[PDB]
């Protein structure tokens, strides 16, 4: 106390000894009062007052709770529960902040009935605003004189926030009478443009937005909102002149991933979708350190230009690695595109898709996609475990999975496209993987049920054609052209969806239409390619591919499938290095005009050739294997026999011995 | 040896800081404590457990 | 819709293998299986949105 | 001034990935010892610490994905773990084999609690709720209810009549036992809670949030009594000492610290773990500790009494 | 005194007087000895298979780094063979493993 | 007559997009002089000085993200080329047929530089680390390692035995290759560095700066006998010629400046390039300078020696 009163500059230092000794109450309110003038000053952040003592002594959460004892120990003197509001509000303990307000609104009523009333009065209200129960903050607003810019201004954000876009307009309006400090013009200019935005009128928002740019420096704040504007519209040529204008004359932002983001998404606006890639390889070289824009990397890469997916996975670890609390997005990021890579790796564990999708899960179990991403892994590791031929696990659990996207869906605030598309493909998921295990009953009543909420979607409706339509045709049985063209129907109700489609040509195959399968195999190849997507175009033109080789394969008449075959393996090859399809070519030329010499080159070859899936070889191996049984040469198959040893094999070898004494 | 006789004492000017009333030393002598003792230099004895 | 039917020889022959065509991803990664069945792509509905 | 501390043994590689929960429980009457461990597989291997070091017991397994939490009970021989896989399945600890399974997804159970007696096991729920079962007695007799968002801890005072539960947003709910009904709610933290613990006597609840700060909350009121900031990343779990005078925190930081209550104070820091250290535990009359780390190891330190 | 030192424990292995402790004074002449005898393996086989389970089971609590540097593989070396140095320039964990 | 700095060339669109790396070799005495360049596309693109101009040989892909350094060895003809997923790529430089590809962690490479008998390939590494992978021959060979922040640009020394390595963070440390042992840590900056270029018969050290400033220094000490402060904006690349008499640099304010260490001033800044800079080299002599930049165009000024 002395040395306060003689104005010393060591007084906050003796206010904390005292505090760390045993708690009295004269030092805990003068610590308190010393830690918020600090506070308040903001000369400050650079001083190593502040930043020692405040940022590395904790010196807030102390504050808070002596003020917490000493507002326990006394509890009828106001200012102590001002100041106790102001330490939670920067605590963000919002809820704390708000009862500390409202018990100091009651101590102040009858004594003084001033400007300290009305200004606890405010804040109280603005807080209340800040955390729901935007009828009580309106009430509390309503019990002032609205004669000062910060009540109105709180009044105004409250309206806006229930409702009422009118009277918030109004009120900004009767702000932006009495202002001073321009800034403080250029911000309420921006408010009005959003507020009166959400009421549609979006002629009047841009006009004032302009209005708001004619001042003497921009704001950084009316930028933004005008570029998001023009996002909001279409043809963003506004927007590119917003953009050049806030890079052009701005510096003193320091975000530099809101920028990125405004950027990558007027490129992705006139649908160019690759540059977008491009433009945020420029922004994470330009800055190598912050997470945060190698994260979006690995999303963008994710969701625009899914080809680079060893990229996408590498930017994923890195966002990670430089960080801890990015844990969450970056992990989801990184597990989706190694479900996009397959299994392009040396299977090796602990860095599959599924750890890395588990790992996210147990860091913040909230979101609704890691749920969705889950059962994607789930899926996958089982058609993976398959091909390798050991065991299929992970079997029944794909029900409670939906149940938990659903219900944390229930809780998101407001995404709504992009929940309903979340939900609708995790139960798109959820039943086709029921139908594969083989509980054909549970996705039959989870079917039923959904459809009985809503008229018919036709969507949902091909799902039950799928549930139904399951057990037969799984044994060999004749159907009736009713139901080949109800299916036909419901197909053609919901276009533009390669999958529906591929899977009614397979039913035609199983069927056998053969014409008519090619026919929508190529249908489906055409919405593939005008899609501008990729994965579907070559998946479709492999089928196809294989629709031909299969019926050709019965040594049939009319020579016009390997026709077929040749122009669909061409494509594949001018559009990648499919190794399935020049397996197929070999395999089409041993079958029609069997031969000698280029069947067996182009089969050696390619049985030779490094850069091979083992699949592939082992076919290619054994058909040549018979080949040469049939052109005599027993040194070549002796070295056959020496390169199936020096790998791992059963059939090709075991031919072999059952061939050499026919 | 110097380093374990020197975290014995950046460890007893902890309890003069505290008592001078200089609560900017403590802050700095419990760290310059717990950043000095980790490894082989500090390993426990093996006739002591 | 013109053919309504196909006859074919369903055991054409024994010596050979029936191809199985699996797909894993979107970036172009096919393998063999070899027991004959489905089509049996991965991941059939695409990527999940994230 | 402090204690002799340091380490008694180091386990090289237990699991193969990253283990994600321990429980250490001296439950029968005569010398057992046993350590249960969980990690992400489907191994709940249980080891035990016969002598001087660590001896592999069992390897029980049956679980598809990876296991989030495991428990021991004090008075029977008995387990219990849950996972991502959506099942609560508890192992017998003696034979090395499955007793029983319940059906309970990411909506229904997040982590383990026994009872004092060993009867309940409560666990706690996506919707809010706190759902308890009954052990060796079948299902779901009821649950206490809190309005609000995922719960993530689950504890209880070991006397009964109290059980607490933090949820993620920070808000902490105390029910009683005696009725079920919630007593008050304290508002704690702004990021999720994902560990507690009482204290013996169950005077004095502990909390350690995702912030880095550790609350020290007193019960039967809502006095808080200090905030202990001495990490540099997130907690992840808080065991207290069986007398009311240590407890032991482990951060996202590779750093096991130990704290005491009487003046909030840290008392000896533990550098040893290489990675994010999820779980740490004391044993009986406490004077050793078990930290299980993501990078496979188990490091049991020695804290004299 | 590389010849003086081999003839000595020459003479004394020949009898039952083993467990000799020189006295040296100063530390350098004390590890240079030490360094420069390099040939007497005076442990048989199990002693040789004990002091390596206890050796190897107290310096195996302390991380990878820290129990591969000079000092330590030397020491564990002469060990072996059953030779030691006790001076004031090694490390407090290894005067304790000697005694 | 005067023989005064000419433009003397311009290549309108060499890359499709962005281009960051150009790299001059003389390797072969013939009619060679080989110029590669690195392009933000899979493209890295092999150009050779056929008589006045630039006659393209082959461009050569293979990679995921942008490309962002690469190098050409003086020994061998051989290339380079490191990307943003940290997977480094070798050329052969003679058929453009990628003898061998060093993979690379998520965090391992993100620059490179040969040695100068063309053997071990320094670069450095997104937490600090400098681990140099021998060329043609090893993988991971060993690594140099400090404490610090990132490490945009490499240095290496023509004699031998120094390793100069800037930092996110402003920090200049220089290595001795002999044993590992920093010969002295320069305070440097407090912006990030970007580029850093020895000397032929190598006793003079440069230090471009990210904010605008250049830095010159003895390498026997920490004299930082220089400071020039001609440049608006940031300053990217910064390379000498065979002799000791002047250095190019090139801002990112679309200006490439020559200055020399006689007087210490500039002596001429060139006026192209509509967008920034990013690189700059002298062939075998003092003759001829390449500047590539933002702007897909590249060009070859003269300055005769």
């Amino acid at each position: 106390l002395i040395a306060e009163a003689v104005g010393s500059y060591d007084t906050m230092d003796l206010f904390r000894h005292t505090t760390e000794l045993n708690m009295h109450t004269e030092g805990a309110l003068g610590y308190a009062y010393w830690v918020c003038t600090t506070l308040q000053d903001k000369s400050n952040r650079e001083t190593e007052l502040y930043q020692y003592n405040i940022l590395q002594m904790n010196a807030i959460p102390a504050a808070q709770v002596i003020l917490n004892k000493y507002v326990e120990r006394i509890q009828n003197y106001a200012p102590a529960f001002t100041m106790l509001g102001y330490l939670n509000e920067h605590l963000q303990l919002k809820k704390e902040a708000a009862n500390a307000y409202q018990r100091a609104i009651l101590l102040l009523q009858t004594a003084e009935d001033q400007d300290t009333y009305n200004v606890a009065i405010r804040n109280y209200g603005r807080l209340l605003c800040s955390t729901g129960e935007y009828d009580k903050a309106i009430q509390a607003f309503k019990s002032t004189p609205l004669e000062v810019l910060e009540d109105i201004i709180g009044f105004a954000l409250a309206l806006f926030m229930k409702g009422l876009y009118k009277e918030s307009s109004k009120a900004y309006e009767r702000a932006l009478s009495i202002v001073e400090s321009e800034q403080d013009k250029a911000h309420i200019l921006t408010a009005l443009a959003i507020t009166e935005y959400k009421q549609g009128k979006t002629d009047v928002a841009k006009t004032l937005l302009f209005k708001c740019s004619i001042l003497k420096e921009p704001t950084t704040e009316s930028l933004q909102a005008l570029c998001a504007l023009g996002l909001a519209m279409q043809d963003a040529t506004l927007s590119k002149a917003a953009l050049n204008e806030l890079l052009k004359h701005i510096k003193h932002k320091d975000s530099n991933y809101q920028r990125c983001l405004l950027t990558s998404a007027i490129y992705a606006l006139q649908g160019r979708s690759v540059a977008v890639q491009k433009q945020i390889s420029k922004a994470v070289h330009s800055n190598p350190g912050d997470p945060a824009l190698w994260s979006l990397l690995s999303r963008v890469v994710a969701q625009y230009a899914q080809r680079n997916a060893k990229g996408g996975v590498v930017a994923g670890n890195v966002a990670h690695i430089l960080d801890s609390n990015h844990g969450k997005k970056a992990l989801l990021y990184t597990a989706v595109n190694q479900l996009a890579m397959g299994s392009s790796s040396a299977e090796d564990e602990k860095n599959t898709a599924l750890k890395t999708i588990q790992k996210a899960a147990l860091l913040s179990p909230g979101d609704p996609a890691i749920w969705a991403g889950l059962m994607a892994a789930c899926h996958a590791d089982d058609k993976l475990a398959l091909v390798n031929n050991t065991q299929p696990k992970r079997i029944d659990l794909y029900l409670a999975l939906l149940s938990a996207v659903s219900a944390s869906i229930k809780d998101e605030k407001f995404f709504e496209n992009y929940n309903q598309s979340l939900e609708k493909w995790s139960l798109s998921q959820a039943v086709t993987g029921l139908i594969d295990t083989g509980r054909i009953s549970e996705a039959e009543t989870l079917c039923t049920k959904n459809l009985k909420s809503n008229p018919d979607q036709p969507a949902v409706i091909l799902l039950l054609r799928q549930v139904q339509c399951k057990p037969l045709l799984e044994s060999q049985k004749p159907l009736p052209d009713a139901v080949l063209e109800e299916l036909q129907k419901t197909v053609m109700s919901n276009s533009t969806s390669v999958p529906a489609w591929q899977w009614l040509a397979h039913v035609y195959q199983s069927q056998g239409m053969m014409r008519a399968a090619e026919m929508c195999y190529r249908k489906s190849l055409q919405l593939a390619s005008q899609r501008g997507s990729w994965s579907g175009k070559l998946s479709s033109l492999l089928r196809l591919a294989l629709l031909a080789l299969k019926v050709c394969m019965a040594n049939i008449s009319n020579d016009h499938w390997p026709s077929l075959v040749q122009e669909a393996t061409t494509e594949a090859l001018k559009l990648c290095f499919c190794p399935l399809a020049v397996l197929l070519q070999a395999l089409l030329q041993f079958k029609r005009k069997m031969g000698a010499r280029e069947t067996r080159r182009l089969l050696e070859r390619v049985v030779y050739q490094p850069g091979y899936p083992k699949s592939i070889a082992s076919t290619a191996r054994w058909y040549l294997l018979r080949h040469l049984y049939a052109k005599d040469d027993y040194e070549l198959i002796d070295v056959l026999v020496n390169n199936a040893k020096t790998h791992g094999d059963t059939r090709a070898l075991e031919l072999n011995q059952r061939l050499s004494s026919q | 040896r110097c380093i374990q006789r020197l975290a014995e004492m950046c460890r007893s000017l902890r309890g003069a800081a505290r008592l001078v009333g200089e609560p900017v030393l403590g802050a700095k002598m419990e760290t310059a404590a717990t950043l000095l003792r980790r490894d082989i230099v500090f390993a426990a004895s093996l006739y002591t457990q | 819709m013109m053919e309504t039917e196909r006859l074919v020889l369903p055991p054409p022959d024994p010596l050979d293998l029936p191809l199985r065509a699996v797909e894993l991803g979107c970036t172009g990664h096919w393998e063999l299986l070899n027991l004959p069945g489905a089509p049996e792509s991965s991941l059939p509905h695409g990527l999940p949105p994230c | 001034m402090t204690n002799q501390y340091g380490i008694l043994f180091k386990q090289e590689q237990a699991h193969d990935d990253a283990i994600w929960s321990v429980a250490w429980g001296t439950n029968k009457k005569e010398n057992s010892e046993t350590v249960v461990t969980g990690s992400l597989d489907d191994l709940v291997k249980v080891w035990k610490w016969r002598d001087e070091r660590l001896d592999l017991q069992w390897s029980l397994e049956g679980h598809q994905l990876g296991v989030v939490s495991v428990d021991i009970s004090h008075t029977l021989p008995i387990a219990a773990s849950s996972s991502l896989d959506a099942h609560i399945r508890l192992w017998d600890l003696e034979n090395g084999k499955q007793i029983k399974s319940i059906d309970a997804g990411p909506v229904d159970a997040w982590t383990l609690a026994f009872s004092p007696d060993s009867q309940y096991l409560a666990t706690g729920t996506h919707v809010g709720k706190v759902n308890i079962f009954g052990v060796e007695s079948g299902k779901k007799e009821y649950s206490l209810d809190t309005r609000g968002k995922f719960i993530l801890s689950i504890a209880y005072s070991p006397d009964g009549k109290y059980l607490a539960s933090g949820a993620i947003d920070g808000i902490i709910n105390i029910f009683d036992i005696a009725t079920g009904k919630l007593l008050h709610t304290l508002e704690g933290h702004a990021m999720p809670i994902r560990s507690l613990t009482f204290s013996p006597d169950s005077q004095l609840l502990v909390t350690a949030s995702d912030d880095g700060y550790i609350k020290i909350y007193d019960v039967q009121h809502a006095n808080l009594a200090g905030t202990l900031s001495g990490h540099a990343s997130w907690v992840l779990n808080v065991a207290f000492c069986p007398d009311d005078t240590h407890f032991v925190s482990s951060s996202s930081d590779k750093s096991v610290k130990v704290w005491d209550v009487g003046t909030r104070t840290c008392v000896h820091t533990f550098f040893d773990h290489q990675d994010q250290v999820w779980g740490v535990k004391y044993n009986g009359n406490g004077s050793k500790i078990v930290s299980v780390g993501d990078d496979q190891e188990i490091h049991i330190y020695d804290c004299p009494i | 005194d590389r010849g003086v030192y081999l003839s000595l424990l020459a003479s004394l292995r020949t009898r039952a007087q083993l467990p000799v402790v020189v006295f040296t004074f100063s530390r350098g002449r004390c590890d240079e000895q030490a360094s420069g005898l390099t040939s007497l393996d005076l442990t048989t086989s199990s002693e040789k298979s004990e002091i390596h389970l206890f050796l190897q089971r107290c310096l195996a609590r302390l991380r990878g780094s820290d129990r591969q540097l000079p000092q330590v593989l030397h020491m564990s070396e002469l060990l072996n063979r059953g030779l030691g140095v006790h001076h004031s320039g090694i490390l407090p964990i290894l005067k304790e493993i000697v005694e």
